[PDB]
RNA sequence: CGGUCCGGCCGGGAACUCAAAGGAGACUGCCAGUGAUAAACUGGAGGAAGGUGGGGAUGACGUCAAGUCAUCAUGGCCCUUACGACCAGGGCUACACACGUGCUACAAUGGCGCAUACAAAGAGAAGCGACCUCGCGAGAGCAAGCGGACCUCAUAAAGUGCGUCGUAGUCCGGAUUGGAGUCUGCAACUCGACUCCAUGAAGUCGGAAUCGCUAGUAAUCGUGGAUCAGAAUGCCACGGUG
């Protein structure tokens, strides 16, 4: 997928999975990275991930370790 | 050709017995301009044929292609309108070149394990005249029979 | 020790005409020279859609040129080196000095 | 059907290039790009001065400007004093030493980019297109032409319906190659539009 | 001195060196049977050898550079026959009738643009 | 011959009979045969007992049959339940890899109905 | 093409020499060198922070006169249509209409 | 020819291949037949080439208010604290289907493994990157030469020699998917290329209907290039067999 030298994260996401450990689970984390690995540092949060128009609320959990935060917001509405 | 006349092209003789007509025959059964797994298909054929039918490989070749060689044929002409099929005697050219063709038309069609012994069964049925091929002359025959009336 | 020229040039009539330019200042400041050697043409072809919109085959194929000549002068003398050093060569053609 | 450019067909049998220096893929690009900005620059400045070639060629890290004009006292003026304040920027818009050279357009009635930037003059000027046309031809063939074809195109005289006039006196033989065709375009931009002008100046074989 | 003969057919070119005795064949420092791996290719070397004898009467140090097997075969052929002239020039005649003294002009077209290659035109849809 | 997982391996050439086990194909036959010791061109005729059991010892090491078909379906059910688009295609019956769909797309699809 | 989308190349180039030549070429060979560092660098992390436009990839070779993004050809630095009009006035040196 | 580490490799040789500038040659010119003793055509001699020798460029007056105001230019109209401008993320890659152009096949004129003969034409310094080493591999590290008839991309594949499969949905065919990776690039989830391991769909030659090509052509086999950070079965181009 990607080269194993390093996985893939943004600074000002990061930065926001720090300041929710430290003080408590607040409101939905909105945020637009989608690019970003997800690491077990994550596990328990609600993450809102962007699709182009709305922000997906995605509670953490141990098996979206390795994936990208972008499989879990849906792109093309299809009915 | 419609105004333009041409003759025909004089093709170099076969690089073992010196044969005009089996250097046609090659050219015939060749496929994907690959001469050499051509030529090598026919002599391995012509191998398995003079041994299997005692031996003279020149007239091998040669009685099989009496037996396919046709005299007249059928040329679909439209005149009013109707489409009639008119008796037309063949040229000794064409009648070799035609009877060469649904000899490999035939083999090809064959359910064999190669294609030297697709074309060799395929030139010892010819020879005895009980194949696909010689039927492929013998169709020509019955249309050629019936539109007699328009010769 | 040998002096070698590279000539470059899009038009032909233009490199031997400043080649034999100089052959010709060369061997009459007496020197010993070798060639002029016709290397290879670089033939660089372009294809591009004649059309502002559409037409795949409507095209246009250009062609550049690149002439290469080699001139080899054996005697650097200083009658020499002096008197092909002070020649007026053509605009239009590159002049490589290998030492 | 589609006709190719004259001038274009005819470089390295009749005709010669308009840019003669030699570069390597590196520096051809940026070459090229400064030559359109010189280019675009002269024919700016002397608009009134009738330029009809601008030719370009790079000695060493130099560049070597040929103003082909029919009025060479105006581009000059008064002893160098036009000449040196365009070499100076030609140098600005080049960024190495540029030296101005001046030729002189003996008869202009037979210089294709002048008889057609003439025609566009003249229409901006309301003039009507049949004269300009006509009286174009009648120059040109009078003073040595062999033959000579203008074309004027879209809108003309302010008409709802383009159309498409041309003028032909002489031989023009477009698919000699051994021919001399001089071959120019020029745009009237006009109050209903623009007007493309085309002219082919013959002047013999060989 | 050797006797020299300058032939070629398609991209290939040879030259052809004669010098009597023997009958040996050596193409780019290797034998006859070592380099042509096709028997028709071999039998064509050997054509130019049949109206003019020569079983072991002439030698003969070939050289062939450029395109494929039968093109370097049709090349040598053109040169042997050139080579052949240059000792004699009597057996001009003979070479004629047998067509090996014209150099066969037939070279492979170029592909044109529109088309897929150099005749081949694509597939036509009316709609 | 029986092998590994239930299945009775033909009387062809060795390297070709082991690929008939689901979780084997031409790389893990050429090498369960080298490290095993026996030739890739021989038939299952004169291979004696001695010699199939140390192949279903050396072939036990990886996952295969029953054991490896409830692994890759594991898998599969786990992008499901996970809510991803890997998943959701899985769900869908529709090229997952990023392929096109707006036509030729007919193995995943199946064949076409108007 | 638009004014804007010219401008936006300018843009790309002005970082791309300022950054992505002379600092994010430093920090990337870095992240690469197996022998030093191998996790308490910060060195991608960094490179984020860095302006976008700044990166070599993120430019388009586009026509120097009109602005078009296709049909561009390196050796003029023009697209297909003003190479054949400069082609034809004798402009571009040496090149003509070829035939072979 | 003199010397061999047997490599044009080194003195040397300007003969030859070849390179690229100039020039000769082919004109129905000669001979014969046909033909209104004409035009021309057919055949032959000489000749490397013979009837515009082969290929290309070259596209008349014009037709279709044919195509392009999104390459550019421009009359008019329309928005001008928005139809302008910046940014992130998404989309152009959606998928009940229908049509067009292609690629790969459906195999023994063939698949696989080992050995091996023969091209042309191209591209290259923010580049082509050898040799050497590590990895099954894609690659990686180290590091020459080369702005190039010198160096590199780069082993041409068809073919040939030997062995295997033996008419089987198969050692054919390679889709789809799981697992693990490589490289480029801030960043490969949507949506990259490639590699390894595993999976082994349809298809055993296609209805009605329809397309290209007259000779180095079709058919087939590789090779290179433009665009390009990366992304060819498309396009442009090259020779091999024929
Ligand atoms: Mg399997
Ligand atoms: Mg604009
Ligand atoms: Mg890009
Ligand atoms: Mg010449
Ligand atoms: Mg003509
Ligand atoms: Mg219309
Ligand atoms: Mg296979
Ligand atoms: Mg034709």
């Amino acid at each position: 997928r990607s080269l194993k030298k390093g996985p893939f994260i943004d600074l000002h996401l990061l930065k926001k999975v720090e300041k929710a450990v430290e003080s408590g689970d607040k409101k939905p984390l909105r945020t637009w990275s989608r690019r970003s690995t997800i690491f077990p540092n994550m596990i328990g949060l609600t993450i809102a991930v962007h699709n182009g128009r709305q922000h997906v609320p995605v509670f953490v959990t141990d098996e979206m370790v390795g994936h990208k935060l972008g499989e879990f917001a849906p792109t093309r509405t299809y009915r | 050709p419609r105004r333009r006349v041409i003759g025909q092209r004089k093709i170099l003789p076969d690089p073992k017995f010196g044969s005009e007509l089996l250097a046609k025959f090659v050219n015939i059964l060749m496929v994907d301009g690959k001469k050499s797994t051509a030529e090598s298909i026919v002599y391995s054929a012509l191998e398995t044929l003079a041994q299997r039918s005692g031996k003279s490989e020149l007239e091998a070749f040669e009685v099989a292609l009496e037996n396919v060689r046709p005299t007249v044929e059928v040329k679909s002409r439209r005149v009013g309108g109707s489409t009639y099929q008119v008796p037309v005697e063949v040229r000794p050219v064409r009648r070799n070149a035609l009877a060469m063709r649904w000899i490999v038309e035939a083999a090809r069609k064959r359910g064999d394990k190669s294609m030297a012994l697709r074309l060799a069964n395929e030139l010892s049925d010819a020879a005895e005249n009980k194949g696909t091929a010689v039927k492929k002359r013998e169709d020509v025959h019955r249309m050629a029979e019936a539109n007699k009336a328009f010769a | 020790q040998r002096i070698r020229i590279r000539l470059k040039a899009f038009d032909h009539r233009l490199i031997d005409q400043a080649t034999a330019e100089i052959v010709e200042t060369a061997k009459r400041t007496g020197a010993q020279v070798r060639g002029p050697i016709p290397l290879p043409t670089r033939k660089e072809r372009f294809t591009v859609l004649i059309s502002p919109h559409v037409n795949k085959d409507a095209r246009d194929q250009y062609e550049i040129r690149t002439h290469l000549r080699l001139v080899d002068i054996v005697e650097p003398t200083e009658k020499t080196v002096d008197a092909l050093m002070r020649l007026d060569l053509a605009a239009g053609v590159d002049v490589q000095i290998s030492l | 059907g589609q006709k190719v450019h004259p001038n274009g067909i005819r470089l390295g049998i009749v005709k010669p290039w308009n840019s003669t220096w030699f570069a390597n893929t590196k520096e051809f690009a940026d070459n090229l790009d400064s030559d359109f900005k010189v280019r675009q620059y002269l024919t700016k400045e002397l608009a009134k001065a009738s330029v009809s070639r601008i030719v370009i060629e790079r000695p060493a890290k130099s560049i070597r400007v040929t103003i082909h004009t029919a009025r060479p006292g105006i581009v000059i003026g008064k002893k160098g004093e036009d000449v040196e304040k365009l070499r100076k920027v030609v140098a600005d818009i080049a960024g190495v030493p540029a030296q101005i050279n001046i030729a002189e357009v003996r008869k202009p009635e037979l210089d294709a980019k002048l008889v057609a930037d003439s025609i566009t003059s003249q229409l901006e000027r309301r003039v009507m297109f049949r004269r300009a046309m006509k009286r174009a031809v009648q120059n040109a063939m009078r003073l040595g032409a062999k033959g000579i074809k203008v074309e004027v195109s879209g809108r003309l005289g302010g008409a709802e319906i383009a159309r498409t006039e041309w003028y032909r006196e002489g031989r023009v033989p477009l698919h000699t190659l051994r021919a001399d065709i001089d071959y120019n375009t020029s745009e009237a931009h006009t109050t209903y539009g623009v007007i493309g002008v085309k002219v082919w100046i013959f002047k013999g074989e060989i | 001195n050797q006797y020299y003969g300058t032939g070629r057919r398609k991209s290939s070119a040879a030259r052809v060196f004669i010098k009597p005795g023997n009958g040996k064949i050596v193409i780019n420092q290797r034998s006859l049977e070592q380099y042509f791996g096709r028997e028709t290719a071999r039998m064509v070397v050997r054509q130019p050898l049949e109206l003019v004898d020569m079983v072991e009467k002439l030698d003969l140090y070939i050289t062939v550079k450029g395109g494929g097997i039968s093109g370097q075969a049709g090349a040598i052929r053109h040169g042997i026959t050139r080579a052949l002239m240059e000792y004699d020039e009597s057996l001009r005649s003979e070479l004629r009738k047998a067509g090996f003294v014209t150099r066969d002009a037939r070279q492979v077209e170029r592909k044109k643009v529109g088309l897929r290659k150099a005749r081949r035109r694509p597939q036509f849809s009316k709609r | 011959a029986r092998i590994a997982g239930i299945n009775i391996p033909d009387h062809k050439h060795a390297v070709i009979a082991l690929t008939s086990i689901y979780g084997v194909g031409k790389t893990r036959s050429k090498a369960i045969l080298a490290a095993a010791g026996i030739a890739e061109d021989v038939k299952i005729s004169e291979l004696s007992e001695g010699q199939i059991d140390t192949l279903r010892d050396e072939v036990a090491k990886f996952v295969v049959e029953g054991d490896l078909r409830r692994e890759i379906s594991m898998s599969i059910k786990r992008l499901m339940d996970l809510g991803c688009y890997r998943g959701l295609r899985h769900r869908r019956g529709l090229p997952v890899r990023g392929q096109r769909t707006k036509t030729n797309a007919r193995t995943r699809k199946g064949p076409r109905k108007p | 093409a638009k004014q804007s989308m010219k401008a936006r190349e300018v843009k790309r180039v002005a970082l791309a020499d300022k950054y992505f030549a002379k600092r994010a070429e430093l920090k990337a060979i870095i992240s690469d060198v197996n022998a030093s560092d191998e996790d308490r660098w910060n060195a991608v992390l960094k490179l984020q922070t860095l302006p976008r436009d700044s990166s070599p990839s993120r430019q388009r070779n586009r026509c120097r006169q009109t602005g078009r993004p296709h049909g561009f050809l390196r050796k003029f630095g023009l697209s297909r249509i003003k190479v054949r009009e400069a082609a034809m006035r004798g402009e571009i040196p040496g090149l003509k209409k070829a035939s072979w």
